[PDB]
RNA sequence: GGCGAAGGCGAAAACUUAGGCCAUUACUGACGCUUAGGCUUGAAAGUGUGGGGAGCAAAUAGGAUUAGAUACCCUAGUAGUCCACACCGUAAACGAUAGAUACUAGCUGUCGGGGCGAUCCCCUCGGUAGUGAAGUUAACACAUUAAGUAUCUCGCCUGGGUAGUACAUUCGCAAGAAUGAAACUCAAACGGAAUUGACGGGGACCCGCACAAGUGGUGGAGCAUGUUGCUUAAUUCGAC
């Protein structure tokens, strides 16, 4: 099956959104912190991360994965947990890719936590 | 700020010849005087190896290994409340806190004889069936709750 | 953007540069004034090149 | 030291001369300060210069690897 | 680091032009500074404006703790988030130190030009900071890019809360901007520098069952004793 392909890790701020997807457009998995029943104030906890990218990984690589082009997103140890987790379960790496959203003064997000 | 302290405690009672059983006499003790609670422990080690024969020994060095607790939370706060981060203990406290619960089970059960209560919880305690092993699953599964901010640095 | 020189220490190079994208990105997370954020930027940039030397 | 004046004849173009820009340029396709590069400011903004005409170009990536 | 009056200016390229500086051994030959006149500019912000308007947001709606949260966490939300056009015009618009000039310790400088010279280094003309002698101030510091010494010219302040307040009058549809008090009242200004310990829910810091891992636990209960509440004529008094 699948041994080469893209999963894009989005380490959101109070989480980290895993999917593998083909390049071809078609998709493998994708799970949450939140599709494992750890929703609401868990997200956000690393080991949360680790494990929805220990589950992506392993059924990946029981879809037969070994190594994936990865767009990672969002900063902190959430998006190396991630490549910790998935080299561990088998689904090795070949480097990391930074696209990332670097704006030259774009769009605005909401207001500072103060 | 204090440092590390040594873990002293009383030489092996020689009814039994361990430093685990006078640990045990110090630490089921009630209002601590060695005058008639050693009678009382003969009796109880008689009372061992009456109910379903299990030499105090084996029985209790196998439960106390097993029991062993491996993990401990470490405290920060966000001036809301506090959580936990797991970190890892030595088998000192680990035998401290098996003999602790052996010998806190040991005195609270009902059945007519206390010495027939504290055999019996002896002999609970042997098959590693939950008088004191749920503390040793509890704590690993707990502390893996913890893990969750164990990857964050603040 | 793309730090890679390993089959798989890249992520030791890479921990470095994280740090760097912490303080880089924190700027990107939320809108601050504009000359603050020069300040900000060219002060931190003198602190870091002052404790290089 | 000093990457630009020196580098050519004092007449300045983009053409066959960003082979000898390159290492003036870290491999994330950035273009080094005047701390980095470690010349004067007239050769670092002609290097600066000189650099963000290639982004312009196409010669060099802006921010990709 | 530089350009421009301060304001502002940074992806590249082209369009019109810039001031200023180095060498000017060159040239008219004091033509050098000057404000009340008279102006424009001026971050932002608000208004109209023609469209645009991703994105989020002044008010607002909510969800939560809360002493309540019109603050803070979180999402929607209106103007606004750009240029072309007009009003608007203040700012930590400050070197908190007016423009220009005569020099004056020292060191390293930083860049542009010139000289030198493989590069490079060094020196010199300007911008260009720290260090620091003396002097001065209350000190910070200014310190050869002065706050040392001054020079031409301009604007400002005459104990205060009052109050940039009303008004004459100017600009502006307006808001406001310009100018600008008086009355009452006090004996000083939340008057600046600096000392002292102190404070901190500012910073490191050391030990102390202070904390923690504990033993046994108290207040729970029966019974005592003190005290408090009553009440007496007093439950002597007090402590707190």
């Amino acid at each position: 099956n699948v041994s080469s392909g893209i999963i894009h890790v989005s380490c959101s701020p109070n989480n980290t959104i895993v999917s593998a997807s083909d390049p071809g457009g078609n998709v493998l998995c994708w799970a949450s912190s939140g599709t494992m029943g750890f929703k609401g104030s868990r997200k956000k906890t690393p080991y949360s991360a680790g494990i929805a990218a220990d589950k992506v990984a392993k059924t990946v690589k029981e879809m037969g994965m070994a190594t994936v082009k990865l767009f990672v997103k969002g900063t902190g140890r959430g998006k190396d947990t991630a490549i910790r987790s998935f080299a561990n379960a088998g689904l090795s790496i070949t480097e990391i890719n930074e696209k990332t959203p670097i704006p030259h003064n774009g769009c605005k997000p909401p207001k500072r936590p103060r | 700020r204090k440092n590390r302290a040594p873990k002293r405690t009383v030489l092996p009672d020689p009814v039994f010849n361990n430093t685990l059983v006078t640990r045990i006499i110090n630490v089921i003790m009630e209002d601590g005087k060695k005058g008639l609670a050693q009678r009382i422990l003969y009796g109880a080690f008689d009372l061992i190896e009456q109910r379903t024969k299990e030499k105090p020994l084996t029985v209790f060095e196998r439960a106390v290994g097993n029991v062993m607790p491996r993990l401990e939370l470490r405290v920060r706060r966000i001036a809301g409340s506090n959580y936990q981060v797991p970190t890892e203990v030595p088998q000192d406290r680990k035998i401290a806190l098996a003999l602790r619960w052996i010998a806190m089970f040991a005195r609270k059960r009902h059945e007519k004889t206390m010495l027939e209560k504290i055999a019996n919880e002896i002999i609970d305690a042997s098959n590693n069936t939950g008088a004191a092993i749920k503390k040793k699953d509890d704590t690993h599964k707990m502390a893996e709750a913890n893990k969750a901010f164990a990857h964050m640095r603040w | 953007e793309v730090k890679n020189d390993d089959l798989e220490l890249a992520l030791k190079k890479f921990k470095r540069v994280s740090l760097e994208i912490r303080r880089l990105a924190q700027r990107h997370e939320y809108h601050l004034r504009k000359g603050m954020r020069l300040r900000e930027k060219r002060k931190i940039a003198q602190k870091k090149r002052r404790k290089f030397r | 030291y000093c990457r630009f004046c020196a580098i050519g004849q004092l007449r300045i173009d983009l053409i066959d001369d960003l082979e000898a820009l390159k290492r003036f340029l870290s491999p994330y396709a950035k273009i080094n300060p005047r701390r980095i590069t470690g010349n004067c400011q007239m050769h670092q903004r002609h290097v600066a210069k000189a650099l963000k005409r290639a982004r312009y170009l196409a010669l060099v990536p802006f921010v990709k690897d």
